[PDB]
């Protein structure tokens, strides 16, 4: 998310024991880097 | 003959005149636009 | 106890050429403190730039000042036939305002 | 309009003293800054004194406690009193905030 100029980022690795979807489970993403970017943004694409 | 060059070379010698001698100029240049400001200063702390 | 150096003593240029005082500062003046004066032979001290580099009031365009620190440099672009005086900087960035000796423009 | 008259000049023997006239027109003496300007024969200017128009005054180290510059405002008159004179001090003094200038002979 992007708000004020600063492009908030939260993150979490997480084990796993699955092979099709997302699991029941709980837990949250720390925030992780904070830029200032300044920039709008109204697109984006993955990277593989 | 009407023709010039608008480029010409500094002749830099040790003989040179005091203000025909190279000066290295360092021009600092700063901005505050709306964005976060991101280069500050490292303020010193005290004893807790 | 800044004493301002100026060379040539002498200078004998013919009319229409480029005309350069020099005056260095046995110190580094700030702010460039040079002051120019112009004295015609039996005429008094006349003031042509200060602040070495803002020319007197009503004096020619032709008169120019250069320098900073321990340099100051006086241009004459275009020499005149009234222009052959003697011209003396002064350097006011102490309290002992001192000048200097004069160079002779001649014919 | 605007003119300095400078007066007090002449001959003088060693170690005697003297006291400068710089008549001003149109010019408030006691509201600009005020100086004298001395020049030998054949020698550059030297500032020897300044008079600020608020009232300060400062005189140069060849002249300090020796010289003495004061301003009559009841006659608009710029002053330069000069005590202990002597051959070194011959110069020519014009008075400027240029005025016309005024030899001292010692």
């Amino acid at each position: 998310k992007n708000i004020d100029g600063y492009f908030k980022i939260y993150s979490k690795h997480t084990p796993i024991n699955l092979v099709r979807d997302l699991p029941q489970g709980f837990s949250a993403l720390e925030p992780l880097v904070d830029l200032p970017i300044g920039i709008n943004i109204t697109r984006f694409q993955t990277l593989l | 003959f009407n023709c010039y060059f608008p480029l010409q070379s500094y002749g830099f010698q040790p003989t040179n005149g005091v203000g025909y001698q190279p000066y290295r100029v360092v021009v600092l240049s700063f901005e505050l636009l709306h964005a976060p400001a991101t280069v500050c200063g490292p303020k010193k702390s005290t004893n807790l | 106890e800044i004493v301002l150096t100026q060379s040539p003593g002498t200078v004998s240029l013919s009319p229409g050429e480029r005309a350069t005082l020099s005056c260095w500062a046995s110190q580094s003046v700030s702010a460039s403190y040079l002051a120019w004066y112009q004295q015609k032979p039996g005429q008094a001290p006349r003031l042509l730039i200060y602040g070495a580099s803002s020319r007197a009031t009503g004096i020619p365009d032709r008169f120019s000042g250069s320098g900073s620190g321990t340099d100051f440099t006086l241009t004459i672009s275009r020499l005149e036939p009234e222009d052959f005086a003697v011209y003396y900087c002064q350097q006011y960035g102490t309290t002992p305002r001192t000048f200097g000796g004069g160079t002779k423009v001649e014919i | 309009q605007v003119q300095l008259q400078q007066w007090g000049a002449g001959l003088l023997k060693p170690s005697e003293t003297l006291s400068l006239s710089c008549a001003v027109y149109g010019g408030s003496l006691s509201g600009y800054y005020w100086s004298w300007i001395r020049q030998p024969p054949g020698k550059g200017l030297e500032w020897i004194g300044e008079i600020n128009h608020f009232g300060s005054t400062g005189y140069n180290p060849s002249l300090k406690s020796r010289v003495t510059i004061s301003v009559d405002t009841s006659k608009s008159q710029f002053s330069v009193k000069l005590s202990s004179v002597t051959a070194a001090d011959t110069a020519v003094y014009y008075c400027a905030r240029w005025g016309q200038g005024t030899m001292v002979t010692v």
